[PDB]
């Protein structure tokens, strides 16, 4: 079916030009009545339309923002590119590119979303230190182990214990913004104490803006 | 633009309606109006467009109409997997408005209790002076908790307040505990016990 | 609007039943022969045109009307024997801020003659001052642009109109319908239907010197006396069935009930028996 | 039929509520007259009248001109409620206490 | 702007050929009628705002 995936750098310097793309696969943009647009969703707010392109090179933009929004089509490689200038610390939001199949079906199929948090701060190195499932977590029911990835400004980062397998179990709760202007995740897995000491568990941090993937494990300690 | 109710309540099994009013309707005839659904942490998917019709893959529980100038979303047979934000979107004379938000709160669920899990810190960050003990708790329905991190002293939090709904599959509000344990005061603290207070059952 | 296409179709079978199961065509006003009884009808040359207009302007596609598109963009003759098909197309021909890919002609000197396509761009000079490349009070571009916005009611929404112009004249038919054929029986008064020409009568091999370009044949009146078979290219004479008058000889009801019948125009071999003059 | 006083406006065509989606829906192209009158004189009684009922729980919305007289227990969640009226499983028809 | 005085013009011959001697007008768009067919239609009472 229609698969709308986004890409581009999530973290950038302020007052620059974004290069958020939208690789679409599963349909042809040259269909009469089709088109790909862009919708903004600020954290804890409602949706808002930004731009929209059509099958006949028509470029429609929002009446409020016209001096920065510049969209273009690359149907030769099936990659719609959106560019916006004058980045201010108010545009931090999760952007979505949805296909406009026709006038009656307004943005039926959507993408997945890419958060662009750019106000002042640059990237930060994540510190990966898994929590050892000692006798406290073992005797306290499920010995839940979790990697302590912290000290990172970019919000989008995925983790998965023993990637490929064990899809469930991991909590993956949203990070907490402390006074240091950084985030921290402590996603633990719900694997019980049946067999965890002789195996290997790595949460597989995927901090893409920092381009760092530290996979490491821990051993049961003694308090 | 388009105005929507902030919060809408509904008992499991009954039917509730949304309101997509005019609010200085430059939309004209208000012909096309689409309703979306966005769960916390996912992407908005279309539920009903051209309210006289419905897209494929959506059950008959969702239906809509527009008497004169206000579109309404009739959702019959409410379930636990229905608490999401809905948005009505139409075509204005120069843009595509998306309206406001509408949070659906399906009451009628037993009050769950939060399980305390104080994961001991491994012997790798203590050598680097990064004592960051965690008392992550979750699985509670109300959503109002207050951790009482204290090593037999005055209970303090210092960053535990996070306001994380975390509407996961079980539809239970989760939490996120993070301690500001001083790397030098870790030796003085015996064990730094963790106590969490819940709604109703404060003990 | 001003560049309406024309794709003439010929030498093919036209099944108009396909158009019913398509998108709702609530404008099928056949200003012509018949909307329903159309599959069993052979045609000679069908000209199918196409254009996109607004909603309140579809009523001007009828043969004979005033307006702006029926006098300077696309005008149909008063003897138009065809069908005009239109449907609401406010789903792919409309876009935000209005679609500007459909232009219509507003200003022109005289009314558009039937079936004329004016593909030109000249500033209409309305008076004394002659313009060269500018437009003012008496000069303006005659091709305005429609505003197909998905915000109005159905009075101005884009309507894709396709008009099928039929000829229906004495010519070798090329576009018939899905009706099947039968076997040719000559020496029998039966119902015949050759390329739409119905009727009854006896068909016989005529010794008429029909030219290769001639198909039908008429007598002193406007009645088809001979027609060429469209399949085997055989010329057959159309003689009417056996008719005539009937007279009853009655000696009187009070006298008896026996009556005699006088078949006028019969030679006692095509009805005691007695042949008179 | 006998309905509650705060539900007379739910009888007009093109309306949404509790008796218009689960009990009785009139078609949008209705070509008749609805006639109602107060009947608290001969229908109300002490401690409520438990003779008139109304539907509260149903999977889908009732189509126009449908008389659903079924009484199967409404099923919610994932459990197969046969006849037990548990926490998530309730009785479809409730009584209209007319005091 | 808010005190436009409407001049109810009626019972006369509207000669629109005298509006070409002034300064070149930036807008002369007739939103619904044809400028060429303007000198041929008969109206009831034309109103003029200022």
């Amino acid at each position: 079916q229609v698969t709308l995936r986004e890409s581009g750098p999530t973290l950038v310097k302020p007052k620059q030009t974004l290069t958020l793309t939208c690789t679409f696969s599963g349909f042809s943009l040259s269909t009469p009545g089709g088109g790909v647009g862009w919708i903004r969703q600020p954290p804890g707010k409602a949706l808002e339309w930004l731009a929209l392109i059509y099958w006949d090179d028509d470029k429609r933009y929002s009446p409020s923002l016209k001096s920065s929004l510049t969209i273009t089509k690359d149907t030769s490689k099936n990659q719609v590119v959106l560019t916006m200038t004058n980045m201010d610390p108010v545009d931090t939001a999760t952007y979505y590119c949805a296909r406009l199949t026709a006038a009656d079906t307004i943005f039926d199929c959507w993408g997945q979303g890419t958060l662009v948090t750019v106000s002042s701060a640059s990237t930060k190195g994540p510190s990966v230190f898994p929590l050892a499932p000692s006798s406290k977590s073992t005797s306290g029911g499920t010995a839940a182990l979790g990697c302590l990835v912290k000290d990172y400004f970019p919000e989008p980062v995925t983790v998965s214990w023993n990637s490929g397998a064990l899809t469930s179990g991991v909590h993956t709760f949203p990070a907490v913004l402390q006074s240091s202007g950084l985030y921290s995740l402590s996603s633990v897995v719900t694997v019980p104490s049946s067999s965890l000491g002789t195996q290997t568990y790595i949460c597989n941090v995927n901090h893409k803006p920092s381009n760092t993937k530290v996979d490491k494990r821990v051993e049961p300690k003694s308090c | 633009a388009l105005t929507q109710p902030a919060s809408v309540s509904g008992s499991p099994g009954l039917s509730i309606t949304i309101s997509c009013t005019a609010t200085s309707s430059d939309v004209g005839a208000y012909n096309y109006v689409s309703w979306y659904q966005q769960h916390p942490g996912q992407a908005p998917k279309l539920m009903i467009y051209d309210v006289s019709k419905r897209p494929s893959g959506v059950s008959n529980r969702f239906s809509g109409s527009k008497s004169a100038n206000t579109a309404s979303l009739t959702i019959s047979g409410l379930q636990a997997e229905d608490e999401a934000d809905y948005y009505c979107s139409s075509y204005t004379t120069t843009s595509v408005v998306f309206g406001g938000g509408t949070k659906l709160t399906v009451l009628g669920q037993p009050k769950a209790a939060p399980s305390v899990t104080l994961f001991p810190p491994s012997s790798e960050e203590l050598q680097a002076n990064k004592a960051t003990l965690v008392c992550l708790i979750s699985d509670f329905y109300p959503g109002a908790v207050t951790v009482a991190w204290k090593a037999d002293s005055s209970p303090v939090k210092a960053g535990v307040e996070t306001t994380t709904p975390s509407k996961q599959s079980n539809n239970k509000y989760a939490a996120s505990s993070y301690l500001s344990l001083t790397p030098e005061q870790w030796k003085s603290h015996r064990s730094y016990s963790c106590q969490v207070t819940h709604e109703g059952s404060t003990v | 609007v001003y560049a309406w296409n024309r794709k003439r179709i010929s030498n093919c079978v036209a099944d108009y039943s396909v158009l019913y199961n398509l998108a709702p065509f609530f404008t099928f006003k056949c200003y012509g022969v018949s909307p329903t009884k159309l599959n069993d009808l052979c045609f000679t040359n069908v000209y199918a045109d196409s254009f996109v207009i607004r909603g309140d302007e579809v009523r001007q596609i009828a043969p004979g009307q005033t307006g702006n598109i029926a006098d300077y963009n696309y005008k149909l003759p008063d003897d138009f024997t065809g069908c005009v098909i239109a449907w609401n197309s406010n789903k792919l021909d409309s876009k935000v801020s209005g679609n500007y890919n459909y232009l219509y002609r507003l200003f022109r000197k005289s009314n558009l003659k039937p079936f004329e396509r004016d593909i030109s761009t000249e500033i209409y000079q309305a008076g004394n001052k002659p313009c060269n490349g500018v437009a003012g009070f008496n000069c303006y571009f005659p091709l305005r642009s429609y505003s197909f916005r998905p915000t109005y009611g159905v009075g101005h929404q884009p309507y894709r109109v396709v008009v099928l112009s039929f000829e229906l004249l004495h010519a070798p038919a090329t576009v018939c319908g899905p009706k099947k054929s039968t076997n040719l029986v000559k020496n029998k008064c039966v119902n015949f239907n050759f390329n739409g020409l119905k009727g009854t009568g006896v068909l016989t091999e005529s010794n008429k010197k029909f030219l290769p370009f001639q198909q039908f044949g008429r007598d002193i009146a406007d009645t088809t006396d001979a027609v060429r078979d469209p399949q085997t290219l055989e010329i057959l004479d159309i003689t009417p069935c056996s008719f005539g008058g009937v007279s009853v000889i009655t000696p009187g009801t009070n006298t008896s009930n026996q009556v005699a019948v006088l078949y006028q125009g019969v030679n006692c071999t095509e009805v005691n028996v007695f042949q008179t003059r």
